[PDB]
């Protein structure tokens, strides 16, 4: 339903936590299972109630069809968002991860390589 | 939440009209089970009908 994998996840996650969270994944992966299963297997919606046999049967109808209507025009909201700037410093994180990291390792091993060349002997 | 209102309305309406209908069942008949010798004819009609047994069986 509400979640996904999105690259490889929830085994590879675990494992490997940025040390700036690193602590705190180990505690969230947990967490998270609990989440995923309980979701699973909730309803997703009841029945939405065959009226025709209440209001017949149920000759109070005066309560009964004024309570449906108020039913009926009943709306509903969604949930709330509050811990999804998350996702958004995770294009910032992963600026540090790649570039961050990626360009100045990239620089460094430059280094070790042509280094390489002369110890062949 | 919205079943749980109405159906003890009516749950309590069937156990009521019971309530009312054994209540008033024993007391009407308790009263009215007078007048058999009046009309003998219950009886009369039962040998009719026990005459088109007594005949009408084989």
């Amino acid at each position: 339903r509400k979640l996904a994998l999105k690259t490889i996840d929830w085994v590879a996650f675990g494992e490997i936590i940025p040390r700036n969270q690193k602590a705190v994944a180990n505690s969230l992966k947990s967490w998270n299972e609990t989440l995923t299963s309980r979701l699973a297997t909730l309803p997703e919606k009841p029945p939405a109630i065959d009226w025709a046999y209440y209001k017949a049967n149920v000759a109070k109808a005066g309560l009964v069809d004024d309570f449906e209507k108020k039913f009926n025009a009943l709306k509903v909201p969604i949930p709330e968002d509050k811990y999804t700037a998350q996702v958004d410093a995770e294009e910032k994180e992963d600026v540090k991860s790649c570039a961050e990291f990626l360009t100045q390792s990239k620089t460094r091993i430059q280094e070790y390589e042509k280094e390489l060349e002369k110890m062949r002997n | 939440e919205v079943k749980n209102r109405l159906d003890y309305h009516i749950s309590v309406q069937n156990m009521m009209r019971q309530k009312e209908q054994e209540h008033m069942i024993n007391w009407v008949e308790k009263r009215v089970v007078q007048s058999i010798s009046a009309q003998q004819e219950k009886e009369t009609i039962a040998k009719c009908i026990a005459d088109l047994k007594l005949l009408s069986k084989k």
